[PDB]
């Protein structure tokens, strides 16, 4: 599966952003969000075509993207920070680079350094592409329905075999058992962190028009169902610890 | 027909 992972990855996405514009929360904001619908279609390309997930009924595909769509994409953002600036600032894209200064003025300083704390981690790790891409996938399978899913096997028969196939990476001793628990504490750590990035994503879809704050259509249809479900307790987190 | 839709059965 890790041959199949490298190949489907998905390319860098532009931004489209001028950095001679003026830095309002408004302009930064939306920019990020119209960015988001760019990336969640390639993030749905490649969900499609991942071993076990093509498996899965269309209804529970759906219900997974949904769930998870702000976990992949803060994972990806550390990812490039991590890859094409050591974790000095956050690489939304190449065209659009968050300094403190960009963090103060989205009005989100606070959630920002929670994503930087997570690319600070993957500095610390020495994180591979292929622990990363593997990570993604056990993302993706990170929360269900609390009544689970259509499907409810086999989810547990392909989160097994990527929780499996982790084990397999990081066996390539002692280190690699230190490994396994430090890269699932990572990945539990991604459930609080979304939990807060939701709920100023939540705010602001809400008050989008008192705000300025656009979101492409792609957002849209994902923050509507999305929004209900995590609000009324639906959601269920999955943890390796606790 | 939603664009997750979409994007999933093309
Ligand atoms: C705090 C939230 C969390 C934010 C997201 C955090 C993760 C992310 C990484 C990216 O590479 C591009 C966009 C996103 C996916 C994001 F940066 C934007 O969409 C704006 C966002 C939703 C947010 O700032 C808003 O709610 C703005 O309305």
């Amino acid at each position: 599966p890790v041959m199949v992972l490298e190949n489907i990855e998905p390319e860098i996405v532009y931004a489209g952003y001028d950095s001679s514009k003026p830095d309002t929360a408004e302009n930064l904001l939306s920019t990020l969000n119209r960015l988001a619908g760019k990336q969640m279609i390639q993030v749905v390309k490649w969900a499609k075509v991942l071993p076990g997930f093509k498996n899965l009924p269309l209804e529970d595909q759906i219900t997974l993207i949904q769930y998870s769509w702000m976990s992949l994409s803060s994972f990806a953002l550390s990812w490039r920070s991590y890859k094409h600036t050591n974790s000095q600032f956050l690489y939304f894209a190449p065209d659009l680079v968050f300094n403190e200064e960009k963090m103060h003025q989205s009005a989100m300083y606070e959630l920002c350094q929670g994503m930087h704390q997570i690319s600070l981690q993957f500095v610390r790790l020495q994180l591979t592409f292929e622990e990363y891409t593997i990570m993604k996938v056990l993302l993706l399978l990170s929360t269900i329905p609390k009544d689970g899913l259509k499907s409810q096997a086999a989810f547990e028969e392909m989160r097994t075999n990527y929780i499996k196939e982790l084990r397999k990476m990081v066996t390539k001793s002692g280190q690699s058992w230190q490994r396994f628990y430090q890269l699932t504490k990572l990945l539990d750590s991604m459930h609080d962190l979304v939990s807060d990035l939701l709920e100023f994503c939540f705010y602001t879809f809400r008050e989008s028009h008192a705000l300025k704050v656009e979101f492409p259509a792609m957002l849209v249809e994902i923050i509507s169902d999305q929004l209900p479900k995590v609000e009324s307790g639906n959601a269920k987190p999955l943890y390796f610890h606790r | 027909k939603s664009l997750l839709q979409q994007l999933l059965t093309e």
